[PDB]
RNA sequence: AGGGAUGUUUAGCCGGGAAGUUAGCGU
RNA sequence: GCGAGAAGGGAAGUGUGUUUCAAAG
RNA sequence: UUUUAUGAUCCCAGGCUGGUUUAAUAAGUCAAAGUUUAGCCAGAGUCG
RNA sequence: UUUUUUUUUUUUUU
RNA sequence: AGAUCAUCGAAUAUAACGG
């Protein structure tokens, strides 16, 4: 049955005063028993470019089919600016909208838990399902088809730049050994997109490899901004030097790196980094790399190599994030050869 | 499914400003045997 | 709640029966006499909403137009053959399926086919 | 004049534009954008990479005749290419060009 | 005139085409990838023609016949071959190539080509290979050694000899290196 | 008593490739 | 590993082309 | 029910465009209904 | 299901 | 994505759908 509406695509003038918010919905039905709302609001105190509303108690509510349905949406839909979205709740859905709005407030706390050199070979990801997921929804999965009893609170996802649920969807797991189990069986998976009177959905392929990683530690976030090309490299023999044995080693090899440095943790395993000029060199290593991976037998979901990146930070008392410049210039340093 | 096969997201946006092949180009991929063919890249099945 | 489930073989005596190929302005009829889809539907609402679903061009009805014609069809009416879409049995199963729901969501609570609107 | 042989132009893979759209939101022009990949398809390679590959036959166009006469000498013609996956098999050998 | 084509040994026998490749007649310049290698000055597909199926009379029928494989030339002997015939087949030992007599670099078409430097007027250190596990699949050409490869200096001795190295722990056991030429080791 | 004795064939799923096949409408 | 029809007139009449606009895979 | 002298049915042949100076109170501010020479767009598929 | 594998994984019951 | 005279060969015209 009908329970509330999801309001989207607000303006910034709106969501930042209740008392505008509130007049718009009580010309449109009941005023703000009463109907309730709740405004997102993220980390740093700042809202959200959506809302959403309440109806009051059921009781007052039930007897209400789609001809009084229609007429409030129309009327509801008019009021608001333009190029809003005014979509219906039904009961299983309602209960998940909550559970967007903790994952924003919580997205920091949450990229703590086995990003260190902990947990290394273990996150994997599967950016296949859409906005429809939930923690529970999900945990029916790798369970039926895989034999995988994966934790509960250790699920991530990311956002869009709506404060929207992002298909990219990342998981964890306690062992290691069931890690390389996930990323073979998973391939074009059909089973299910949404459970709406009873009956299943539409269809979607699955599709599991391992194609990022995640790392914490305070020596690695001044290292990671003088160069613009960076490596990092993974998956050595016994512990090593960078000047009398990393050195001399890669002269076998094809690295070609103009600098290099370490990783410390005590494990039983190094990883050492590497360094670029120019784009195009960087690039002609990773062909070089993969194409050795290959003749070695190593694997193909077997983590060995990867990319360094930056990832995006909001500082405060700014009048616009860093992801949010449009007037930035980082891209030259790629060029574009055919 | 029929029109457009699994592709994921992440290769169609960088693959942009990729040169589309020459007429010999198609016929290696054409020829057997068929040895490019990756993963779930089997264009009868 | 708990809509029904049309069987794949009750399906198919009333295509065999309307008649592989075979023209749409039978299978319409066929339909209401059989009672499957239970207001009485009218024969306007079923052309209504074929039309609405862009079936003609999806499933290329307009392909043998060339045939008689050639480069004249090409062109549009101004810058011809109008006859219907003959569907299969495939092609009809598809349509049945989509024309059952979009009755039964036509006064639910919440909308399945359509439910987001702009401003 | 009834069932006569009539003659198609011919029309090439269609290059996509740069300036392309994967899903027109909204549209404002009284028009369709444009693709970036067309006709192309972008598959999965061999060695674990990505790449384009020509797709299915491409509108084989049987409504001319062969230009060199000398094509049956060397290559069977009347060919058909058919899409099987274990006990079941789809209908889509006609390769229609249907009207803009 | 090219060499007929041929099977290698263990395959089934297959249907041989009409045409080299299908723009046999009207396009002459296009070549297929999978080109033979037999003009002098290149070297065989390993697993393609390397080993074509060998026949002889009734009367050249000899156990000698089948040791072909193991009195191959030093220019032609790979690793597969070279451990078969060693000790333990050649487990606990050290390998490494040599890349001094390769036909391409004596002879061939392109065998005055110009590098970067121009022309050579005039202890090195090279990698070494241990095999540790041995899987033969298709004897003696065949298998599927892992081994683990490390990097060894060379001595002032006449001959090519290691001394004391290896040293440095490069990477775990893995795949062979290459699969050209090979020498013998210390053990 | 040894020039003896002992040893003998491992199983399932999925993806790609070659030859033969290219008969099916029973879903 | 990468590039390669760089030697193409065989098809089409309301088509091939031109012009006005649009395109954040 | 639909086209039809504002050419419906219908037979043969022809692929579209640009190219700077250029005399004369036709003194062209773009060469004035239609004239070209490095050039743009465009030109199906097949080893069963 | 049968030859080819320098693209994988799985095997227990107090 | 919209708009975008047709010409020569002397000429010879009403045709296709449902009761």
């Amino acid at each position: 049955r009908l329970e509330g509406f999801l309001l989207s695509n607000l303006p910034p003038e709106v969501t930042n005063n209740q008392q505008l918010l509130s007049s718009l919905l009580g010309r449109s039905g009941l005023p703000v028993n009463s109907a309730s709302i709740l405004l997102q609001r993220s980390r740093l105190g700042r809202t959200a470019g959506r809302c959403l509303v309440l109806l009051p108690f059921p009781s007052s509510a039930f007897l209400t089919g789609e001809d009084r349905k229609a007429l409030q949406t129309r009327l509801a839909a008019v009021l608001p600016a333009g190029s809003t979205v005014t979509a219906c709740d039904r009961n299983d859905v309602e209960n998940c909208i909550e559970e967007f709005e903790r994952y924003f407030f919580l997205t920091e706390d949450l990229q703590r838990l086995g990003v260190p050199s902990n947990l290394r070979k273990v996150v994997t990801l599967s950016p296949v399902p859409p906005t429809y997921g939930r923690r529970e929804v999900r945990d029916l999965l790798r369970e039926h088809a895989n034999v995988d009893v994966d934790p509960r609170d250790i699920v991530f996802r990311f956002r869009k730049d709506g404060v929207q649920g992002d298909t990219c969807y990342v998981l964890c797991r306690s062992e290691r050994d069931a890690g390389v189990v996930l990323a073979r069986i998973q391939e074009t998976a059909v089973p299910n997109r949404v459970h709406y009177g009873q009956l299943f959905g539409c269809s979607f392929l699955w599709a599991s490899r391992s194609a990022l990683f995640l790392c914490d530690s305070q020596l690695d976030y001044l290292p990671a901004r003088s160069p613009f090309q960076v490596f990092t490299t993974g998956w050595e023999g016994d512990v090593s030097e960078e000047e009398f044995k990393n050195l001399a080693y890669q002269l076998r090899l094809f690295p070609k790196a103009v600098r290099k440095f370490s990783h410390p943790g005590g494990e039983d395993v190094s990883s050492f980094f590497l360094e670029f000029h120019r784009m195009r060199d960087a690039k002609l290593t990773m062909s070089r790399l993969q194409l050795l991976r290959r003749r070695w037998r190593i694997g193909a979901n077997t983590p060995f190599f990867g990319f360094l990146r930056m990832a995006d930070l909001r500082f405060e008392d700014d009048v616009k994030f860093a992801d949010e410049d449009s007037a930035a210039d980082s891209d030259l340093d790629e060029p574009i050869d055919y | 499914a029929l029109p457009n096969p699994s592709v994921p997201r992440a290769a169609l946006v960088a693959a942009r400003f990729l040169r589309p092949p020459g007429r010999f180009k198609r016929a290696e991929l054409r020829e057997h045997p068929r040895s490019k063919t990756g993963a779930f890249a089997n264009l009868v099945k | 709640s708990s809509l029904p489930r049309l069987l794949d073989s009750e399906l198919t005596a009333i295509f065999q029966g309307a008649a592989i190929t075979v023209s749409s302005n039978r299978l319409f009829k066929a339909l209401l006499q059989s009672g499957i889809l239970d207001p009485v539907v009218e024969f306007q609402k079923l052309c209504d909403l074929y039309e609405e679903g862009r079936f003609y061009r999806t499933w290329a009805g307009g392909a043998h137009i060339l045939k008689i014609s050639g480069v004249k069809g090409l062109a549009p009416p101004g810058g011809i053959d109008g006859t219907p879409k003959h569907m299969s049995y495939e092609e009809f199963r598809t349509f049945v399926h989509a024309v059952r729901v979009w009755l039964r969501d036509e006064r639910s609570p919440v909308p399945l086919c359509d439910a987001t609107v702009r401003a | 004049a009834f069932d006569r042989l009539r003659r198609l132009p011919n029309k090439a893979l269609r290059p996509g534009k740069c300036a392309g759209s994967l899903f027109p939101s909204l549209p404002a022009s009284v028009g369709d954008a444009p693709s970036v990949h067309g006709d192309f398809c972008v598959v999965r390679r061999a060695d674990g990479g990505f790449h384009l590959v020509p797709p299915y036959p491409p509108r084989i166009n049987r409504t001319v005749e062969p230009y060199p006469p000398s094509a049956g000498n060397f290559y069977e013609l009347n060919r058909q290419f058919k899409l099987q996956w274990k006990n079941v098999e789809y209908q889509f050998v006609p390769k229609l060009l249907p009207r803009p | 005139v090219p060499p007929p084509l041929k099977s290698g040994i263990g395959e089934p026998k297959k249907t041989g085409y009409k045409f080299p490749h299908v723009f046999f007649p009207y396009k002459s310049r296009y070549r297929s990838p999978h080109r033979q290698r037999w003009w002098p000055g290149s070297a065989p597909r390993f697993l393609l023609h390397s080993h074509p199926k060998r026949w002889a009379p009734r009367r050249d029928l000899s156990f000698a016949f089948f040791a072909f494989h193991g009195l191959k030339p030093f220019a032609e002997k790979n690793l597969y071959e070279l451990m078969h015939s060693l000790p333990l087949r050649g487990a606990s030992s050290y390998f490494w190539r040599e890349a001094d007599s390769d036909p391409w670099k004596h002879l061939g078409r392109k065998a005055n080509r110009l590098q970067a430097r121009g022309v050579r007027t005039q202890g090195r250190k090279q990698l070494v290979f241990s095999p540790r596990e041995i899987y033969y699949k298709r004897r003696p050409f065949h298998a599927l050694v892992f081994g683990r490869l490390s990097v060894g200096q060379l001595g002032a001795s006449p001959p090519e000899a290691v001394p004391p190295e290896p040293e440095r722990a490069e990477k775990p056991p893995d795949c062979e290196s290459k699969e050209q030429r090979k020498c013998a080791g210390v053990s």
